[PDB]
């Protein structure tokens, strides 16, 4: 069995420009466990990206949370680039302040 | 209250030893993590109410995890033998076990189930004395474990050590585990057309993760047009969830969101 | 506390 | 339950030995223990699925093996005099405690410096004194086994060809004929008290039977005295007056 | 690990309590008690965790903190003389094996009614050369000490039970191969 990943890009706190916050990319419901998720800022991969421990849901599908510290501005656009075996090409999900 | 453990052992031909990752949760709080690929293969804490534990605790946990990794390697070999799978393909073996605890009466329900390649494989029944196999390949494991009385071995832990560990973890962290974090809620407005707008009912910073969000129109439920998202972890132990509805402009004040959470004395009904 | 290891699959 | 082998045996310094254990029916995990005189059992190693899974503080001279039928062997070579002990075998189910630990009767190993140290016991029965019969209306026969080494002995009382356990008394531990001696001989006494009317009957036959486990068939014996083989020495007595 | 008294003295018919100290016990540990008769192996008695356990042969008391334990034998008999071991075992499967401690040696005595301590001399049935002295029918509190003569041997106290007459008696045996040793001056 192979499940496609559900992707959600958001922030830990309500985004206010100029103040510290955390960018979150939550991946869920995928199988197998091998996956590669990167966080992009204005088209470039963000370095020092941390992730949670590998867990899985009740339907045996895995879920992960990638997060990084940042300070959002009005013009800088953030996104999440996730690649899995069930993805023909890397999936890009931009960060809407409401989604 | 519930305590649960999640094991994942994935194989990798030629690379070397199959990776084993173990995590432990009390309700929605992770407290232990073990990774066999790390240069320091130890049981690492993930909560402030287990770092207080002495060195002996972590020693026992670590040796158990290492032996479990060995056993899972052997299990992966036997499983690829059963399904007649190739030696070059990667396969995942998952385990989920744990115990529930009611307010009184010791344990409420114990479980210990497995999975091979994302499907049910063998599951311990609720009586903790029999097994259930998903196909013929799992009946081999069923007979192997019926001979070895694996079910009684797991029952000795679930009915005994699991409940005691859970009660201890609750007592030594009740200020961050037995309380409830009420959700901070608000409503946002976003126009999408000349006469249509979307109301988003937010819920931020609540614990545990289970919450009920639903929009209603004129007091009656509106479920067929509300787009809900899965509960997202905020990152600091709290969770997030919102629900959006498309509305004709002018009729927005008649729509009402309801929120139901464990941390609320009464479900909250709010409009924009 | 984690469970002990049992019979292999 | 658990079958250990052999019951007793004697070895010399520098020799090697293989002890055997068969677990209880239903168990598959085996654990070996060494119990010295005056102290508790000390864990050696545990075997499950034909592999050593846990080990105590014993040198690599102590090795182990386990067979597919869960049976196990403890092979310890280059025996030092300090290795004299009772070797215990405990059986369990899958390295667990649901089916609890079950120990065997043990294997009594006594390693000695030389084979001249082994001496067989001398058994003697002493008849009750008529003063005792007249005062207490009871008769106490006294058995005494002298000059045996090592302490691989079992004393029993047999009246009329049947072993008796009532009125029988045996010293908990034997004395040493000469203390402060590493290879000192031992002596063990026993008592059987019956009715005076029972003793005053010549048709009753009393016997003190001392069984001693010593040397076996494959043992070099060069001494001119009798070879201290495993034997059964007894003393007899009959009713009086 | 567990520590317990070296020995426990008692008499026939009473209740015997053996206390065991194990302060650093953990949550995933269970308590058990074993019994070892002379020349035999350890025999299981009773196990438990935190509540009061009672079987056919013994009882187990565990306080709330689990930092001690008490093995209670209701009415001890002369067949209860053995070495009792208090163990704290690993509860997890494939964990550390059962580790023993020093153990507690239990000694039971019989309060004899109508004692009559005496010393007799017994001659050998086959020879006239050997003869022994027998100290019999004395109190259970009577202490027979080892005489430190070079070739005079005195055994320890032994309690025998004639079931048919319901009669119990202690006894000790002395002997020597000196030909000068007198019987009266043997147990003084």
């Amino acid at each position: 069995i192979q499940r496609t990943p559900k992707i959600q890009v958001y922030s830990r706190h309500p985004a206010e420009n100029g103040k510290s916050n955390f960018l979150n990319c939550y991946v869920s419901g995928f199988h197998p466990s091998d996956i590669e998720v990167d966080l992009l800022k204005n088209g470039e991969r963000i370095e020092k990206v941390e992730h949670s421990d590998l867990s899985f849901s009740k339907d045996w599908s895995f879920y992960l949370l990638y997060y990084t510290e940042f300070t959002p501005t009005e013009k800088d656009e953030y996104a999440c680039r996730v690649n899995h075996v069930t993805l023909s090409q890397p999936k890009i999900v931009k960060w809407d302040r409401d989604m | 209250h519930s305590m649960r453990y999640f094991y994942t052992a994935v194989s990798r031909p030629g690379r070397g030893e199959p990776r084993f990752i173990a995590v432990g949760y009390v309700d929605d709080t992770q407290f232990v993590q073990f990774d066999s690929d790390a240069a320091s293969p130890r049981g690492e804490p993930r909560a402030p109410w287990v770092e207080q534990e002495g060195p002996e605790y972590w020693d026992r946990e670590t040796q158990k995890y290492k032996r479990q990794a060995q056993t899972d390697r052997v299990s992966l070999r036997n499983l690829r033998g059963y399904y007649n799978q190739s030696e070059a393909g990667s396969h995942t073996l998952q385990r989920m076990y744990g115990c529930d605890l009611g307010p009184d009466g010791r344990l409420l329900r114990g479980y210990n189930q497995f999975a091979y390649d994302g499907k049910d494989y063998i599951a311990l029944n609720e009586d903790l004395r029999s097994w259930t196999a998903a196909d013929k390949a799992a009946q081999i494991t069923q007979r192997k474990w019926e001979a070895a009385r694996e079910a009684e071995q797991r029952r000795a832990y679930l009915e005994g050590t699991c409940v005691e560990w859970l009660r201890r973890y609750l007592e030594n962290g009740k200020k961050t585990l037995q309380r409830a974090e009420h959700p901070k809620t608000h409503v946002t407005h976003h126009p999408v057309s000349d006469h249509e707008a979307t109301l988003r009912c937010w819920a931020l910073g609540f614990y545990p993760a289970e919450i009920t969000l639903t929009w209603q129109r004129d007091g009656e439920d509106q479920t067929q047009d509300t787009e809900l998202v899965e509960t997202r972890p905020a990152g600091d132990g709290t969770f997030q969830k919102w629900a959006a509805v498309v509305v004709p402009s002018g009729e927005e004040q008649r729509y009402t969101c309801h929120v139901q959470h464990e941390g609320l004395p009464e479900p909250l009904t709010l409009r924009w | 506390g984690a469970d002990g290891v049992g019979k292999s699959a | 339950g658990v079958t250990q082998s052999p019951t007793h045996l004697i070895k010399t310094r520098g020799q090697q030995v293989t002890l055997r254990c068969s677990p209880k029916s239903g168990h598959d995990t085996v654990s070996w223990y060494q119990q010295a005189l005056g102290q508790g059992p000390q864990f050696i190693f545990q075997y499950y699925e034909e592999e050593e899974r846990q080990r105590g503080n014993f040198p690599d001279r102590f090795s182990g093996h386990q067979f597919p039928n869960y049976s196990s062997e403890l092979n310890v070579n280059a025996l030092l005099l300090g290795d004299s002990a009772l070797y215990l075998c405990a059986s369990s189910l899958g390295e667990g405690r649901v089916d609890g630990y079950t120990f065997g009767s043990g294997t009594r190993l006594t390693v000695v410096e030389d084979l001249r140290n082994v001496f067989p016991p001398e058994v003697a029965v002493f008849e009750p004194s008529e003063a005792e019969i007249s005062h207490t209306q009871k008769a106490t026969l006294v058995c005494l086994a002298t000059g045996f080494y090592p302490d691989h002995v079992e004393l029993s009382w047999w009246v009329n060809g049947k072993e008796v356990h009532s009125g029988v008394c045996t010293d908990p531990q034997p004395l040493k004929e000469q203390p402060a001696l590493n290879d000192s001989r031992y002596a063990l006494s026993s008592r059987l008290r019956v009715s005076a009317t029972f003793w005053q009957n010549p048709r009753n036959h009393f016997r003190c039977q001392v069984q001693f486990y010593g040397l076996s068939e494959n043992d070099e014996w060069t001494q001119d005295r009798a070879k201290p083989v495993t034997q059964i020495v007894s003393a007899e007595a009959w009713g009086r007056a | 690990k567990t520590t317990q008294p070296i020995s426990v003295d008692s008499y026939e018919g009473q209740e015997v309590n053996i206390t065991c100290s194990h302060n650093n016990i953990a949550t995933n540990d269970y308590i058990t008690w074993y019994q070892q008769f002379p020349s035999q192996g350890p025999r299981f008695i009773i196990q438990g965790y935190k509540t009061k356990v009672t079987n056919e042969v013994a009882s187990l008391f565990i306080p709330a903190d689990r930092k001690s334990s008490t093995l209670s034998l209701p009415r001890v008999s002369l067949s209860d003389t053995a070495v009792y071991y208090c163990l704290v075992g690993d509860m997890d499967q494939a964990g550390t094996a059962l580790i023993f401690g020093k153990g507690t040696t239990l000694s039971v005595s019989s309060d004899i009614q109508n004692p009559d301590p005496a010393v007799y001399q017994l001659r050998d049935s086959k020879s006239s050369d050997k003869s022994v002295c027998l100290f019999t029918d004395f109190d259970s509190q009577t202490n027979v000490s080892q005489s430190k003569d070079s070739d005079v041997y005195i055994t320890d106290k032994c309690v025998l039970d004639m079931r048919s007459m319901d009669f119990k008696s202690n006894s000790a045996v002395a002997w020597s191969n000196k030909s000068d040793f007198a019987c009266a001056n043997a147990f003084n």
